[PDB]
C-alpha cells in the first residue's frame, strides 16, 4: 500500500498513459467498419469527388491511433521506469542510514537483491498494468453489455462463471506468493556464493578448493532452477483448467442456444452476433487473469522492498536533539556496559573513567578485551544497555548524530579504502579541505613521500578495498584521512600494525606535533609506543584494568606486568 | 645507541668489601636487564649477578648469597657490592645491558685480591 | 549476428526434445484454427433440423477435440519450463567456473557489483527468450506459412501486393531492432556499474557513517542512478513502439486495398466479394507477421544480457605449461635467480630479487612499508609470473610446475585476513578437508583459538558472519593460523601473521607454533623484529632489493639498516 507514495509525484504521467490507450482501442476497433462505410458509398456513388476525399480521411484516422499507440508508450514507459527509479534512491538512503546490525539482519548478499531485482520486479509491474489498465475493464463492462441484449435468461449461467474463475487466481495467490517468494530469496544464495568467491579469491585458489565452490554454487544453482520451476508449476497448470472453463462455456452457450430455437426468442442469424460478443468478454477475462500472475510474483517482491524501508536503524537521532557546533573534547564514562547478544556475557562492564581535552591516551591490553568495541562508543557506533557515554559533559544520545561524527575522527583496525583515486579517498574526512591542507596530513602520516612517487600523484587511481596497495600504504593513507577532517577527538585502533618501526617513531611524533587540543587516543600493542602518552588506559577481559602513569601500571594493574614481561626480560 | 662507563675497582685484602658502579649514559636502565660478567686468566666471561626488569635476580651458585645488586631507577646507575673477597674473584669485572637481542658490554673494572 | 549464433549455440544438445516442442505447437496450432471455424459451421446443421437429433451428438466430438487442445497447450508448456531453466542455469555455471579459471589481476581492477549482476540479473534477463519466446516463434512460422498458402489459391496477382510491402516490413524491424539491442546493453552495464556502488558502500558502510559521506555517496549512486532511469526509458519506449508502428503499416496497407479496389472497381475487373475476401485472408497473415517481427524485437532484450554473458566467457583464464609437473616427494627447497617485477609493469617493484633457501629453514622477510616483502611471497604463490627471472621450487621452475601442485605444496596466512560465512569448523577445516574434530580441536587449542571459540553462542558451530567481523580483528588472525597449520604443508607463508594479535598472547603461541613448523621452510613477514629474530635466515628487504642478509647477531653488530630497524623498536636515547 505504501508503495504508490512514489507514483503519487508523477500522477501526472501515471494519469496520461490510460487515456492515450483509450484513444488507441476507439481508432482500432471503429476503424475497420469506417473504411467499410467509404467501401458502400464507393460503389452506391462512386466518382472521383468521393472515393479520393475520403481517401484522405482515412490516412488521417491510422495517424490518430499511431501516435496514440506509441503515446500510450512513452506515458508508461517514464511512469514505470521513474517509479523504480525513485525507489532505489529511497532504499538506499534507508540502507546508507542502518547501522551494522540492520545490515547484518537481512544478509548483505540479500540487500543487493531487493535494491536491483526486487525493484525491477515492482517496476515491470507499472508497466503491465498501465498498458492494460483500462484496457481490461472496458472490454469486459462494455462487451457484456452488447451480449446482454442478444440472451435472455442465460445471465444467471454468466454469474455462475464468475466463482471457478474467481478461484482460479486465489488458488494461484494463495500457493504462488510463498514459492514466488522462494525465487527471490534462492537468488540471494546465488548472490552469496558469488560474493564469498570475488571477496577473497586468494583463499580459494591458495588451499585448491575451486571445485568446492564449484559444487557449493552447483548446490545453489539448482536450489535456485527447482525454486522457479515450482511457482511457475501454478502458471503452467493454470493453462489447461483456464481454457476448458472456456469451453464448457462454449457447450453452455450450444446447449441452451437450441431451445431458443424451438421458443423463437433469437433469430437465425443472432447467433453469430452471440459468438463475436462471447470471445471479447474471456479475452478481457483472460487479460486480468495475466496480471494478476505478475502481481503473484511482485508481491513477493513488495515485501522484501518495504521490510527494508520500515526497518528501523539500531542507531537514530533524537527528534529534540541539540546540535553541537563546538565540541570541547572532554571524554567521560558513567558504569558503561554493552552486550552484543543477550545469551553471551557482556562484552565490556562497570567502565567509569574521565578523559582530559587534547591530551594522548594509549589503550592497551589482550585480543578480545573490549578496546575497538569501547572506542566505538564515542562516535555512536553501538548505544550501551546499562550505564551512559558523555561528551563535553553532555550524552552521545542528546547530540545530533552528523553534528557529532563530524568532530570525532578514527583510524579502523581493518583499514578499507574506496574507488577513485588517493585523493578522492582522502577528502572524505573534509571535502572543503584544499590541497595545502590534505598535503600537511600525509606529511605527518609519511605517506606523502610515495603518494608524489606516483603516476597521477594523488590523482593515482585507488581499486575498492585499496587492494591496489600494500598493507602499510593502505594504513598510512587511512591515518592521514582522519587528520583530514580536523577532529577535537581522535581515535587510533591498531595505527601502525602493518608499517616499520623506523616510519612508526615519526608517525607518532608527528602527531603529538599536530594534536595540541585535541583529545587522541591511541590502540597499542606495544610499550614503547604507549609510553608516548600521558595517562595510559588498560583494558581487560572486559572491565577497566587501570588508569594512570607507567609508574603506578607496573605494581598496581596486574595485567599491563604481563604484557610489559612479553616485551622486556 | 648505547654508551657504559664502569666506576671503581682497584686493589683489596682477602675477606674484604667492595663497591663497583655501573652507570649508562645516552640509555634507560629502567626498561632493560643489568648484567655483571667476570674474566679471569684462562676462564671464560662466567656470570656474576643477572635482575631482569621486573626485579628477578639470579646469581651464580659459587658466588651466592656474598654478592649483593643494586638499581637506582632516578639515577640510572647499577651497583654490585661485594663482601668476603676470595683468590677466585681475581679478574676483569665486565657489565652487560640486556634488551630483547640488542646488547652492549662495558669497558671493564680491575679486581685483584691479595693474599 | 554473431552473439544469436552462440546464444542459441546452447540448444544443440536439446535439439532432440526441441523436435517434440515443435510438433507439438504445430499440432495444437491446426487444432486451434478448425475448432473456431467447426462451431461455425455445424451451427447451420443446428437451426435447420433443431430438437435432439444433432444438437447433443456434436458436444462428445467437441468435448474430446478442446480437451486435447487444451493437454497439448500444457504438455508444452510443462517440457519447455524444465528446458528454459536447464539452459539458464547451463550458463550460470560456465560464468561461476569462468571465474575461478580467470587470473586474480582481473578481480582487484574489475568492480565486484558488475560480476554479481551479470550472473543474478544478466541470465535472469535471458528468461523472455527461452520458453515463451520459443513456443510463440514456431506457432508463428507454422500460421505464417499455413496462411501464405491460403492467400494463392484465391489470387496470385493480388498475393504480389500484400509481398511487396512485406521488404519494407523487414527494413523498419532492423531499424528498431539495432536500437532497441543498443539501449538494452547500456541499460545493463549502468546496472552492473549501480550494482558496484551498492555492493562497496554496502560492504564497507561503517567507514561512510564514520566520516559522513552520506548525501556524497548518495550523489555518487545519484549520478549512476539518473543515468540508469534516462537509459531504462529508452530501452522500455523501443521495446514496445513496434507493435503500434506495425499497427499503422497494417491500417495503411487495408486503406490501399480499398483505395486500389476503387480505381479498378470502375471497371468490369474487381468485386465486391473479392476484396471483403481477400482482407480476411491478408489479415490471418499480418497477425504471425507482426507477432515474429515484436518476438525478434523482444528478444533483443535477451541478446544484450547475454552480449555481457560472453564479455566473461571471452576473458583469457590462467593456463599451464602442456608439460606440467606434480611436485611429488617436496622437501621445502626456495630459490629466486635476479627476479625483476612490476604490477603496473612501467615502475618496477623488484629490482634484482635474488636468494636461496634451503628444505626446513625459517627465514624472515623483514623492510619497511611498501617495500615488496608481499610481492615475493604473491609470485611464490604464482598469482603474478616474473617479467625477467627464476623461481626454482624444490629445483624444478615455477612456470613448469602447474599452479594446482605448486599451491598444494604451499599454505598462506595472508597479511589481510578473510573468512567464509559458514561454521567455524567448517572455516578451520578449508585447506585439509579430512581433519577430524580431535585434529581441528587440539591445533586450536594449541594457538590459543580455543579460548573464544567455546564462549560462542553455537561454539564450533557458529555461523560466522560475512569476513567473520563478529569477532575481534587479533581474533580472526588466530583462527587463519590454525587453518593453515591444519593444512600441514611443506611450505608455508606467515605474511603478516600477528599484527592484530598482542604481543603476550603472541609469545604464548610461538614454543608450540615452532614444533608445528619444524621440518617445513617458512618466510615470515613482520615488523616485530624481536620475535623473528631466531629465524635461519633473515632477508632485510628495501624498495625491492635485497640490502641486509644473514642471521640477527651478525646483522646487529654490522650497524647496517639491520640495526636501524630493531632499534627503532625502542624510543629509548
Ligand atoms: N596489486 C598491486 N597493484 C599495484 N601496485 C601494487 C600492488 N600490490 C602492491 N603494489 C605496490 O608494490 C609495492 C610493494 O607492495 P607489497 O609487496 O604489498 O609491500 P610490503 O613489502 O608488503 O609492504 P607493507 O605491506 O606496507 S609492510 C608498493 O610500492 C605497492 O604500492
Ligand atoms: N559485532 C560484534 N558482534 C559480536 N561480538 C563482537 C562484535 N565485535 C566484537 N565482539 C566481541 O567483543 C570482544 C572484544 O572485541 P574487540 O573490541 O574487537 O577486541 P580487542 O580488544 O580490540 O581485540 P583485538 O582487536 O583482537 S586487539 C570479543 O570477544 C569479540 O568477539
Ligand atoms: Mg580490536
Ligand atoms: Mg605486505
Amino acid at each position: 500500500k505504501t508503495l504508490a507514495r512514489y507514483l503519487k509525484p508523477y500522477w501526472i504521467f501515471a494519469v496520461l498513459a490510460p487515456l492515450f490507450m483509450v484513444v488507441e482501442v476507439i481508432c482500432d476497433l471503429s476503424q475497420p467498419t469506417l473504411l467499410a462505410r467509404i467501401v458502400a458509398e464507393g460503389i452506391a456513388r462512386g466518382d472521383f469527388s468521393l472515393v479520393l476525399k475520403t481517401g484522405i480521411l482515412m490516412l488521417i484516422v491510422a495517424l490518430i491511433g499511431a501516435v496514440g499507440g506509441i503515446g500510450c508508450t512513452v506515458f508508461a514507459s517514464y511512469a514505470s521506469q521513474n517509479f523504480g527509479a525513485d525507489l532505489r534512491r529511497d532504499l538506499f538512503r534507508k540502507v546508507l542510514s542502518f547501522s551494522i546490525s540492520n545490515v547484518n539482519r537481512f544478509h548483505t548478499s540479500s540487500l543487493i537483491t531487493r535494491l536491483t531485482n526486487d525493484v525491477t520486479q515492482l517496476q515491470n509491474l507499472v508497466m503491465m498494468l498501465l498498458r492494460i489498465v483500462v484496457r481490461a475493464p472496458l472490454l469486459f463492462v462494455g462487451g457484456i453489455v452488447m451480449a446482454v441484449s442478444i440472451n435472455v435468461k442465460l445471465s444467471s449461467v454468466l454469474i455462475f462463471l464468475i466463482p471457478p474463475i474467481v478461484l482460479l487466481f486465489v488458488w494461484l495467490t494463495k500457493k504462488g506468493n510463498p514459492l514466488f517468494r522462494k525465487i527471490q530469496e534462492s537468488t540471494d544464495e546465488v548472490n552469496r556464493v558469488v560474493r564469498e568467491n570475488l571477496l577473497g579469491v586468494r583463499v580459494v585458489r591458495a588451499f585448491r578448493r575451486e571445485e568446492y565452490e564449484n559444487e557449493n554454487f552447483r548446490k545453489a544453482n539448482e536450489s535456485l532452477r527447482r525454486s522457479i520451476i515450482s511457482a511457475f508449476s501454478l502458471i503452467v497448470f493454470a493453462l489447461p483448467l483456464f481454457i476448458f472453463i472456456v469451453n464448457m462455456g462454449m457447450i453452455a452457450v450450444l446447449w441452451f442456444g437450441g431451445v431458443l430455437v424451438r421458443n423463437n426468442q433469437m433469430e437465425i442469424g443472432s447467433i453469430m452476433a452471440y459468438t463475436n460478443y462471447l470471445m471479447q468478454i474471456m479475452f478481457s477475462l483472460m487479460m486480468i487473469g495475466n496480471i494478476l500472475n505478475f502481481i503473484v510474483r511482485a508481491s513477493a517482491s513488495a515485501k522484501r522492498v518495504l521490510e527494508v524501508l520500515n526497518e528501523k536503524p539500531a542507531i537514530e537521532e533524537a527528534d529534540n536533539a541539540l546540535a553541537l557546533p563546538n565540541v570541547e573534547g572532554s571524554v567521560s564514562f558513567e558504569n558503561v556496559e554493552f552486550r552484543y547478544f543477550e545469551n553471551t556475557d557482556p562484552v565490556l562492564s562497570g567502565v567509569n573513567f574521565s578523559v582530559k581535552p587534547g591530551s594522548l591516551v594509549a589503550v592497551l591490553g589482550e585480543t578480545g578485551s573490549g578496546k575497538s568495541t569501547l572506542m566505538n562508543l564515542i562516535p555512536r557506533l553501538i548505544d550501551p544497555e546499562r550505564g551512559r557515554v558523555e561528551v563535553d559533559e553532555l550524552d552521545v544520545r542528546t547530540v545530533k548524530l552528523k553534528d557529532l561524527r563530524g568532530h570525532i575522527s578514527a583510524v579502523p583496525q581493518e583499514t578499507v579504502l574506496f574507488s577513485g583515486t588517493i585523493k578522492e579517498n582522502l577528502k572524505w574526512g573534509r571535502e572543503d579541505a584544499t590541497d595545502d591542507e590534505i598535503v600537511e596530513a600525509a606529511k605527518i602520516a609519511q605517506i606523502h613521500d610515495f603518494i608524489i612517487s606516483l603516476p597521477e600523484g594523488y590523482d593515482s587511481r585507488v581499486e575498492r578495498g585499496g587492494r591496489n596497495f600494500s598493507g602499510g600504504q593502505k594504513q598510512r593513507l587511512s591515518i592521514a584521512r582522519a587528520l583530514v577532517k580536523k577532529p577535537k577527538v581522535l581515535i587510533l585502533d591498531d595505527c601502525t600494525s602493518s608499517v616499520d618501526p623506523i616510519t612508526e617513531k615519526r608517525i607518532l611524533d608527528g602527531l603529538k606535533r599536530y594534536t595540541k587540543g585535541c583529545t587522541t587516543f591511541i590502540i597499542t600493542q606495544k610499550i614503547p609506543t604507549a609510553l608516548l602518552a600521558d595517562k595510559i588506559l588498560v583494558l581487560h577481559e572486559g572491565k577497566v584494568a587501570g588508569f594512570g602513569t607507567h609508574k603506578e601500571l607496573l605494581e598496581h594493574c596486574k595485567p599491563y606486568r604481563e604484557i610489559y614481561e612479553s616485551q622486556f626480560g | 645507541q648505547g654508551q657504559l662507563v664502569e666506576s671503581g675497582g682497584g686493589l683489596v685484602q682477602a675477606g674484604g668489601s667492595l663497591t663497583l658502579s655501573c652507570a649508562a649514559s645516552v640509555r634507560d636502565i629502567s626498561f632493560f636487564a643489568v648484567g655483571w660478567f667476570r674474566q679471569a686468566p684462562g676462564k671464560q666471561r662466567e656470570l656474576v649477578a643477572q635482575m631482569t626488569s621486573l626485579r628477578k635476580i639470579n646469581y651464580a651458585d659459587s658466588v651466592k648469597g656474598r654478592f649483593t645488586i643494586s638499581r637506582d631507577d632516578a639515577k640510572n646507575t647499577v651497583s654490585l657490592q661485594m663482601n668476603s673477597l676470595k683468590p677466585e674473584d681475581t679478574a676483569v669485572y665486565y657489565c652487560h645491558a640486556s634488551l630483547p637481542g640488542l646488547p652492549y658490554w662495558g669497558q671493564g673494572t680491575p679486581v685483584t685480591v691479595s693474599a | 549476428t554473431a552473439t544469436l549464433r552462440r546464444l542459441l549455440g546452447y540448444l544443440r544438445p536439446h535439439t532432440f526434445t526441441l523436435i517434440m516442442v515443435f510438433v507439438f505447437v504445430t499440432v495444437s496450432s491446426i487444432l486451434g484454427v478448425l475448432s473456431p471455424y467447426l462451431i461455425g459451421k455445424t451451427i447451420a446443421v443446428v437451426f435447420v433440423p433443431r430438437r435432439f437429433d444433432l444438437l447433443p451428438r456434436y458436444m462428445l466430438i467437441l468435448g474430446t477435440i478442446y480437451a486435447l487442445t487444451s493437454l497439448l497447450f500444457w504438455l508444452q508448456g510443462k517440457i519447455m519450463l524444465t528446458l528454459s531453466q536447464d539452459v539458464v542455469f547451463r550458463l550460470r555455471k560456465e560464468l561461476f567456473e569462468k571465474l575461478q579459471r580467470v587470473p586474480v589481476g582481473f578481480f582487484d581492477r574489475t568492480p565486484h557489483g558488475d560480476i554479481i549482476s551479470r550472473v543474478i540479473n544478466d541470465v535472469d534477463n535471458i528468461n523472455n527468450v527461452l520458453g515463451n519466446s520459443i513456443i510463440q516463434f514456431f506457432s508463428g512460422i507454422v500460421t505464417l506459412a499455413g496462411a501464405v498458402i491460403m492467400m494463392f489459391r484465391v489470387n496470385v496477382i493480388l498475393s504480389l501486393v500484400t509481398l511487396s510491402i512485406v521488404p519494407l516490413t523487414v527494413l523498419i524491424t532492423q531499424i528498431v531492432s539495432s536500437q532497441t539491442r543498443k539501449y538494452f546493453y547500456e541499460n545493463q552495464r549502468v546496472l552492473g556499474q549501480l550494482n558496484g556502488i551498492i555492493e562497496e558502500d554496502i560492504s564497507g558502510l561503517t567507514v561512510i557513517k564514520l566520516f559522513t559521506r552520506e548525501e556524497k555517496e548518495m550523489e555518487k549512486f545519484d549520478r549512476v542512478n539518473e543515468s540508469l532511469r534516462k537509459v531504462g526509458t529508452k530501452a522500455q519506449i523501443f521495446s514496445g513502439v513496434l507493435p503500434p508502428l506495425m499497427n499503422m503499416v497494417n491500417n495503411l496497407g487495408f486503406a490501399l486495398i480499398s483505395g486500389f479496389g476503387g480505381w479498378l472497381a470502375l471497371k468490369d475487373i474487381i468485386t465486391v466479394g473479392t476484396i471483403a475476401t481477400f482482407i480476411g485472408y491478408s489479415r490471418q497473415f499480418t497477425r504471425p507477421l507482426n507477432e515474429l517481427s515484436n518476438q525478434f524485437n523482444m528478444i533483443q532484450m535477451a541478446l544484450a544480457s547475454a552480449e555481457r554473458i560472453f564479455e566473461i566467457l571471452d576473458l583469457e583464464e590462467e593456463k599451464d605449461d602442456p608439460d606440467a609437473v606434480e611436485l611429488r616427494e617436496v622437501r621445502g627447497e626456495i630459490e629466486f635467480k635476479n627476479v625483476w617485477f612490476s604490477y603496473d609493469k612501467k615502475k618496477p617493484v623488484l629490482k634484482d630479487i635474488t636468494f636461496h633457501i634451503k628444505p626446513g629453514q625459517k627465514v624472515a622477510l623483514v623492510g619497511p612499508t611498501g617495500s615488496g616483502k608481499t610481492t615475493i611471497v604473491n609470485l611464490l604463490m604464482r598469482f603474478y609470473d616474473v617479467d625477467r627471472g627464476q623461481i626454482l621450487v624444490d629445483g624444478i621452475d615455477i612456470r613448469k610446475i602447474k599452479r594446482s601442485s605448486l599451491r598444494s605444496s604451499i599454505g598462506i596466512v595472508l597479511q589481510d585476513t578473510i573468512l567464509f560465512s559458514t561454521t567455524v569448523k567448517e572455516n578451520l577445516k578449508y585447506g585439509n578437508p579430512g581433519a577430524t574434530d580431535e585434529e581441528i580441536k587440539e591445533a586450536a587449542k594449541l594457538t590459543h583459538s580455543d579460548h573464544f571459540i567455546k564462549h560462542l553462542p553455537e561454539g564450533y558451530e557458529t555461523v560466522l558472519t560475512d569476513n567473520g567481523e563478529d569477532l575481534s580483528q587479533g581474533q580472526r588472525q588466530l583462527l587463519a593460523i590454525t587453518r593453515a597449520f591444519l593444512a600441514n604443508p611443506k611450505i608455508l607463508i606467515l605474511d603478516a601473521a600477528t599484527s592484530n594479535v598482542d604481543t603476550k598472547t603472541e609469545k604464548s603461541i610461538q614454543a608450540a607454533m615452532w614444533k608445528l613448523m619444524e621440518g617445513k621452510t617458512s618466510i615470515i613477514i613482520a615488523h616485530r623484529l624481536n620475535t623473528i629474530k631466531n629465524a635461519d635466515l633473515i632477508i632485510v628487504l628495501r624498495d625491492g632489493e635485497i640490502v641486509e642478509m644473514g642471521k640477527h647477531d651478525e646483522l646487529i653488530q654490522k650497524r647496517g639498516f639491520y640495526y636501524e630497524l630493531f632499534t627503532s623498536q625502542y624510543g629509548l636515547v
